[PDB]
């Protein structure tokens, strides 16, 4: 049941208005995303995919609408991304999903407003965020990835899977001091989806990816 | 000042002194009072898995409703929130002091903007303050619940609240008002705890008479 | 239980507030009191008013300690961040403390209202300091003033630092009375997996130079372990960082612990 | 000594650089390359541009690699903030590298004083951008960029973020080229005793930023116990964060680990 | 010799323009203080003192002027110290001590500035230093106490003497949660003396004071 | 240029490069080029305990002011210092290329503004550089010398001076002469350790082509 459940987030069957992706440097989202647009193409949902880009330098083949976000001031950002999506009031509309490569680029004060914004019956978020790249109220005020768990009503934390001799605790402490072990950044890789059902009862469950074919297993932890 | 044949009113086993139903019967009893005494404050903890503390939050609330509604129990509930929609999920029931209520049934008629009002956490303190003033004292001589259903949601909070002579300044004078008209009001806060820093935690605490926290639900109390 | 009562000493001429520090010339004194949320210290600061303006603290010990041989104009100025006036009008009341022995000074009622929110720093910290001024001013020579959670300030007031709030307001205040004694909540060192962050190292600071300015610093703590019916903490007694000021050079404060049970009523000390 | 040299080899179809990274319409690629304060890049530098203009590093390699049958319009452009052009035309005349395959932009020589001093933030690093859209307006689409030690940018003018840097100089240039190397200074991660600091973690957000958004990194460190005579350092070649842009699904780094002697003269890889 | 030189520089013998006092609330610095008074006194050397005072409310018995610093801006108080010494060119005229009670309420950015103004031939200055009291360029620039260290001509590391069953680590650690042990601030305590000659050769060396019979002896470490 | 009969210069085992003598005699052959080629620049840190580090600044100083004192030895040193006793401090005496210098005795005649010339660090970075260009092109043809005897001591570098885009661009501006002008510019700065950060350090290393640690006087070095 819990691969259906994945599956069913995956293809946008399981309607969740936003879906926060976590990465590192050991095995960063783009695979996931990809499994994203396989699953929604596979199980008949076809829907129009608005890209927004603060690092993405290569147009994806599988976006509809493309933003380069580099130049562009934050309010601008929303408006541009707003004039692409069904009006939040149509209530007879397809349904979009909008594709966010990194959310670290958008300043800690503006990511709820962000969210909010983008925000529609019509609409579903997937965004990245970096878990190893780092940010008078700002002392109190939660950092970027407490918020942006809190605000999520999916989470999907990747990580790499261990082929050789170390685990992913090491590994980190290698990466930490940016010294690269070899066989990171795989076809396979795992991941934990945390999902804020309607109660409150989060579940919490692992899984191994193999974005080769696209072919998934719970994890026995 | 209120009234003595209150249905919403009675003395703490604890204390001569008057106290209110938190709308949640075993609530009650364990604050010590079998209930909240007027002029106090309750601070309800709960970790991130929602939603415990937003019905304990209704519940105090759809409590002092019923009481305006038939001696007498006239009360006023003052929401700061953005959600509006908090009016019209609280829970519908099944001396009349505590009701037992139930979570599935939402309240018969609809709450009306005599009966309770909201406030936009949105705004500067100053304002905030003048609104809730303003209310106590204009629905003079009436019961006063001041509910604030989720502390420093980010969603609702403006970043530069979190600083601290903003958020404190607020709790401090929020905690001057029910002192102030300790005759006749009293407030319930929730909050999460997955989003608030330590210190500003020992802040907030500071601010409350009581403290609550909610493991899932049981309750672990700072009287 | 029926425990083995003790009488409060912190001074070894077997006083808790010796009244020589009172008509002194040229002397300024300083307790610093610490204590946790779950251990309120009304009863201490009640104590100490009632010995001063009744010369033992008849809520605390069992005894009477040696008293001047006729009923001065001894004062008390209370202030409080944190409470209303209520809250120890009604307890000053309740212990039979007489009304014109002391002043409430109150500093939670209306005060981010009226005298935080369209008002710069110094001006606040300057009429905060007036009112202390114009309430010592009544008998400058013999009163004691007590002060409830003066750190607060700290985070009520946008970008206060530690210093300032010495500089403008702390020090001038104790350059003004006999006495002084400020009372502070210590729950900011007493997070568990906490230590140090920016706003707190600015109000940790004030911990320490309260401290360091402090001739004496009681502690109030709970039970290290739990909650218990009939035991509330401890009570320490210990040196501050500063000399006491007198020409007595004899006098030292009397190290202790003490456990105690806040009661309804009273409050009784055992080891 | 008498050691057993390697070619170097950093894809599957066994090349340095792949020309067909060169002719495509749309794609860009980054290679992040990382060194330590000890072990110089120069060589590596060299050996990419000699790759690339004339189809295989003869300096690197004893055998040669697969190359297109004609001579092309193959150009680098090498940007330096910390060398001065006479670095790399001494090296490159020594290697043998015709003159007209190559440009040198200069970000040393007196990049202070008439680029940063009386200049906004966004003028030096839209000025800079332009300096290398005129350079690449040559041969736009088989040009190589390489750039050495853009992180100083981030110490050199005042209150830029790496998200700056990025969003209005890194992004912006890699858009405009096929190939950009990006090289880069690690000293900062190789401090005993020293883990994150705010400027500190503005310069390290660089790195794991370059790596993210490359497809291929190359780390060149000292031997971890010391120094020696016959051995310089290790040569690592991994996966970058971002896949390779070609229509060649099959296409892969081959991860591995070198040992290299810098010699004055040549350079040799051995395991 | 070792106590004949402590002896030497807390009589104002030994020549030392800034003399850094480092204390905490385990052990402040007020008895080492008059200590140099008294051996001032004592060793025939009487010269004026000019105490300046942060938190310091009861005027010492033994200063010759006393400033109230509180309410006073930077260059103000630099002036108020200027004029009770002599001028710094007079070649004939008698030495004075300054004393600061706390140099922790003065700005990191003007220390050097503040030294450097003082500083003069008629002049000595004993100023302490709270080890315990926490602090765009500010990132990089030293910290008070790193910077005092470095600027000091002679340093004195004042530290409780232990008489219980903690020594002075468990007792630092104890201090950082404000948990107040008993027997700190006593009439026996230690100190670590750093003179640096001439050289630049540092000395170092340990000792146990007593500043009720004002006699000191090696510490045997 | 420079001319070739110069003494100060000399071509080093190691390479064709013309280098000079860094004063010490010891500390040249450490280098690996017997002395310090021209358009080069050394960094030597040093612990808190003075001031060997400043005895190598002022060698480095002195062996210029002897060479440009009788073919010919032309040379000029640039002091980035606010101690002009400097100056008044440095070693006397006792091919011609490298002497042995007597910490002991000062310098014989005492060297005039024509030799050698101050600027202080109490300035912007634009000035400083200006200073330094300047004084390089007026005295074009001789031998330079450039001496920092105390890189960011507090006493002489202004808090501001501390920010990143300060010392670095100073540095960086520094080095930029010492490459442009690599024909006959050299470099020498000196550091404590002690009241640098070690990111600054990482960053202030960056900008010298080699970097000497002194511990107590042993050398460990990094070419």
């Amino acid at each position: 049941n819990p691969v259906i459940l994945l599956k069913r987030i995956l293809s946008l069957t399981e309607s969740s208005p936003f879906i926060l992706c976590l990465d590192s440097i050991a095995q960063t989202s783009y695979k996931l995303i990809q499994e994203f647009v396989h699953q929604s193409k596979s199980k008949g949902n076809e829907y129009p995919i608005v890209y927004i880009s603060f690092e993405t330098v290569n147009k994806p083949s599988y976006c509809t609408q493309f933003i380069d976000a580099t130049q562009m001031d934050f309010v601008h950002l929303v408006k541009q991304i707003i004039s692409y999506l069904p009006a939040a009031t149509a209530t007879q509309a397809k349904k979009h999903m909008v594709i966010i490569d990194s959310l670290n680029y958008i300043s800690t004060e503006y990511i709820t407003r962000f969210l909010s914004e983008i925000a529609s019956p019509h609409c579903t978020m997937v965004a990245t965020y970096h878990k190893d790249i780092k940010d008078d109220w700002n002392n109190n005020y939660p950092d970027k990835l407490t918020l942006l768990q809190f605000m999520a009503t999916t989470i999907v934390d990747i990580d790499v899977v261990l082929t050789g001799t170390l685990d992913t605790e090491e590994v980190s402490e290698l990466l930490n001091e940016f010294r690269i072990p070899r066989g990171l950044n795989n076809d396979i890789f795992q991941l934990r989806l945390v999902n804020k059902r309607k109660s409150g009862r989060s579940l919490e469950y692992d899984f191994i990816v193999n974005s080769n074919t696209h072919e998934y297993e719970l994890l026995s932890t | 000042g209120l009234d003595s044949s209150h249905v919403g009113v009675r003395p703490s086993p604890a204390t001569s002194q008057p106290t209110t139903s938190t709308g949640s019967a075993d609530l009650d009893s364990i604050l010590g009072h079998m209930g909240l005494p007027l002029g106090n404050s309750v601070l309800v903890e709960e970790q991130s898995t929602t939603e415990f503390h937003s019905i304990l939050g209704k519940l105090f609330a759809a409590q002092g409703i019923v009481h305006n509604r038939i001696r007498n129990g006239d009360t006023h509930v003052i929401v700061l929130s953005l959600n509006q929609m908090f009016a019209k999920e609280l829970p519908g029931i099944y001396k009349d002091y505590n009701h037992q209520f139930d979570i599935t049934t939402r309240l018969m008629p609809a709450p009306i903007a005599s009966e309770l009002t909201f406030i936009a956490p949105t705004q500067p303190v100053s304002t905030i303050l003048s609104q809730i003033e303003q209310t106590i004292k204009r629905n003079d001589k009436k019961l006063i619940r001041i509910v604030i259903p989720s502390l420093l949601h980010p969603a609702m909070y403006p970043p530069k609240m979190f600083e601290s002579s903003e958020i404190i300044g607020l709790m401090h004078g929020v905690r001057s008002l029910v002192k102030k008209y300790y005759e006749r009001v009293v407030l319930f806060a929730s909050i999460s705890i997955d989003i608030i820093t330590p210190p500003l935690l020992v802040l907030l605490r500071n601010m409350f008479d009581s403290v609550i926290n909610l493991e899932p639900m049981t309750e672990f109390l700072e009287r | 239980g029926s425990v083995q009562r003790q009488d409060l000493v912190l001074f070894s001429d077997q006083s808790v507030l010796p009244a020589h520090f009172f008509q002194d010339s040229n002397s300024h004194n300083l307790f610093f009191i610490t204590h946790q949320s779950c251990t309120q210290p009304l009863w201490m600061i009640n104590a100490l008013v009632e010995t001063h303006v009744l010369g033992s603290p008849s809520s605390l010990n069992e005894s009477s300690s040696s008293m001047l041989p006729s009923s001065t104009r001894s004062h008390a100025v209370l202030a409080s961040f944190i409470h209303e006036q209520n809250y120890f009008t009604n307890s000053l009341n309740k212990l039979k403390i007489p009304s014109n022995n002391y002043n409430v000074l109150d500093f939670l009622s209306d005060f981010i209202v009226n005298n935080i929110h369209n008002k710069p720093r110094d001006k606040i910290l300057s009429d905060v300091l007036a009112k202390f001024s114009a309430a010592i001013q009544n008998n400058p020579t013999d009163t004691i003033v007590i002060i409830e959670q003066p750190e607060l300030l700290l985070s009520l007031v946008s970008g206060l630092t530690c210093s300032e709030l010495n500089n403008k307001f702390i020090t001038p205040l104790l350059r003004q009375c006999k006495v002084l004694i400020i009372v502070s909540n210590s729950d900011i060192f007493n997070i568990d997996e906490y230590d140090a962050s920016v706003h707190s190292s600015n109000l940790q600071n004030f911990y320490k130079s309260s401290f360091i300015k402090s001739m004496i610093n009681l502690n109030l703590n709970p039970l290290k372990t739990g909650f218990a019916k009939d035991v509330t903490g401890s009570l320490h007694v210990c040196r501050g960082g500063a000399p006491i000021a007198t020409s007595n050079t004899s006098l030292h404060v009397v190290e202790n612990e003490y456990l105690y049970l806040n009661e309804k009523e009273s409050t009784k000390l055992f080891y």
